[PDB]
Order: structure tokens, then sequence, then C-alpha cells
């Protein structure tokens, strides 16, 4: 049984901040993008944007409803890099694939943190109950 | 495309 090993099965899970917009006021938003993964920018470095790959392990509440798009929401994601979870704003979801770099940085932190990857079959599986559902 | 902003 195989293990994700490059950045291009793990974009084929990979949640857009477009489909994140498109999505947030439907009815099975939760189930929907839980277990995919973002791009996530979680700030700069020497005023450069630092990006990570994370999954989503669940939908929850902010503090205040904020600007999204077009759009007004309460919604923010519970995200998880190896041991590390925050919840994030979808403001600052990327739009953009991740790179290898930054796969590989996610791959040594689950390693690291002692983290299961995701298998080939449930990341196929997954994509593929996304792309049946719509 | 419209920029990503960043956390923080």
């Amino acid at each position: 049984t195989h293990m994700v090993s490059l950045p291009e099965e793990l974009n084929r899970v990979r949640l857009s901040r477009h489909k994140l917009e498109r999505w947030c006021h439907m009815p099975f938003f939760a189930k929907t993008v839980t277990g995919c993964f973002v791009r996530i920018g979680i700030g700069n470095h020497n005023s450069k944007p630092v990006y990570r790959v994370a999954e989503i392990t669940g939908v929850v509440e902010t503090a205040k409803v904020y600007q999204l798009g077009g759009t007004r929401t309460n919604k923010g994601l519970q995200l998880r890099h190896g041991n590390d979870q925050r919840v994030f704003r979808l403001e600052f979801v990327s739009n953009q694939e991740f790179t290898e770099s930054e796969f590989m940085k996610w791959k040594e932190a689950m390693f690291s943190a002692g983290m299961q990857l995701p298998t080939l079959d449930e990341i196929n599986k997954k994509e593929l109950s996304i792309k049946e559902a719509l | 495309g419209s920029r990503t902003p960043m956390y923080g």
C-alpha cells in the first residue's frame, strides 16, 4: 500500500480559495472540505510570503464575521501541520499549488511529529468523492 | 491573480 510522495498527488485534494469561497455557504461544507488540504499563507519572512501545507481537520467559528471575497463569513478552518493545529480564516488560503519544497517540508514535519502520511488511495477516493458530489 | 494576504 502506497503513501503520498509527490506534490502532484497531494494537489489533487488541495482546495483553492476560490472553491472555499464558492462553497462556504453550502449545507455540507464541513463534510466536503474535511480531509482536504490547503496551501496556507502563515506570514512573511523578510517581507516575503511564506506558505505551508496543512490538512483541514474541521470547520469552526471565528470571533468576528469577516470579509471573504464578496461575502461575509464567520467560518474558520481547523488546520493541521504535523502536530501544529491552528485555526485560520479562509482569506489566507492560497489559489496557487504546492511547491515541491513546501511538500518536502511538510513530509519532514510529519515524520518528526510521528504522524502517518495519507495513502494515495485515500487521496484518490477523497478527490473522487468531491468530483462526484459536484 | 489576486494577492493572497498573509496571516498576521
